[PDB]
């Protein structure tokens, strides 16, 4: 029930473009649960970003990322993919991959796991 | 989400009775050296608490206060509520 | 320990009906014991019904109540319910909301604290 979720990649990109977030599990979990991301603006508290299951059936997007950020898992690669569009200010922060554990979502409240993140910077 | 409250899970060493630990260094979890950089075989011992009123009671936050008395001699500090006699067989309760 | 219990609910159920009770707790206790109901069948001995763990990790059921009883604690007002599905016509008893003041129930006979009797008849 301890995962060393491995994350890699990053770089510097320009505003108004698009990118992707990386979150891969390299440890032994507690079950086949949900995957997501959390962000923290400088001087602000950590903010929930997106939620998606192991089979991309349910698609919970944040309103700040709706219509632009399209999360989706993989046919076989076992990796959800938050593909961005038309980047705004709130989406540029230090991201941490989220991981919940549930099938039928009574509430999106219980978290179970955390992992490393990817250094994505969006500036001219 | 009250993430201000945090707990520790990936701590290598146990703590003695009434021993405080405040170090937040990245915990080196295994074989591959990290040189103080989180990654393979390395975790952050501190984890924020997911605390919302919408939660399970077991997952719900609980405020715990622990008091450790010393029922022994020397002056105490707390004793709810006299006049000393000086030659007669009388029960005494001098500071405890 | 000195624990006060706040049980309420009941009514006039029918053959195949159901109940949705409540039992709030208030008062200092030696330990966080389990709430629940000790119902004696009318004129019978007090019998365990269904016990929930205070941490909501252990659930209990009995043959006389299986399939038609369930206990659940309110997460908001801390009033543990007794909500069931298709309770039979024989449960014309008075239900005491008893209180085992122990963290684990080795045996149900020693019931440190107790509750008030809920008298519900079952007829249309």
């Amino acid at each position: 029930s301890a995962v060393q979720l491995q994350a890699s990649g990053g770089g510097f990109v320009q505003p108004g473009g698009s990118l992707r977030l990386s979150c891969a599990a390299s440890g032994w979990a507690e079950t086949f649960g949900h995957m997501g991301w959390f962000r923290q603006a400088p001087g602000k508290e950590r903010e929930f970003v997106s939620a998606i299951d192991w089979w991309d059936t349910v698609h919970y997007y944040a309103d700040s990322v709706k219509g632009r950020f399209t999360i989706s898992r993989d046919n076989s690669k076992n990796t959800v993919y938050l593909q961005m569009n038309s980047l705004r200010a709130e989406d540029t922060a230090t991201y941490y991959c989220a991981y919940w554990d549930m099938d039928y979502l009574q509430n999106s409240i219980p978290v179970d796991y955390w992992g490393q993140g990817t250094q994505v910077t969006v500036s001219s | 989400g009250n993430y201000n409250y945090r707990y520790r899970l990936f701590r290598k060493s146990n703590l003695k009775p009434f021993e405080r630990d405040i170090s937040t260094e990245i915990y080196q979890a295994g074989n591959k050296p990290c040189n103080g950089v989180a990654g393979v075989n390395c975790y952050f011992p501190l984890q924020s608490y997911g605390f919302r009123p919408t939660y399970g009671v077991g997952h719900q936050p609980y405020r715990v206060v622990v008091l450790s008395f010393e029922l022994l001699h020397a002056p105490a500090t707390v004793c709810g509520p006299t006049n000393l006699v000086k030659n007669k067989c009388v029960n005494f309760n001098f500071n405890g």
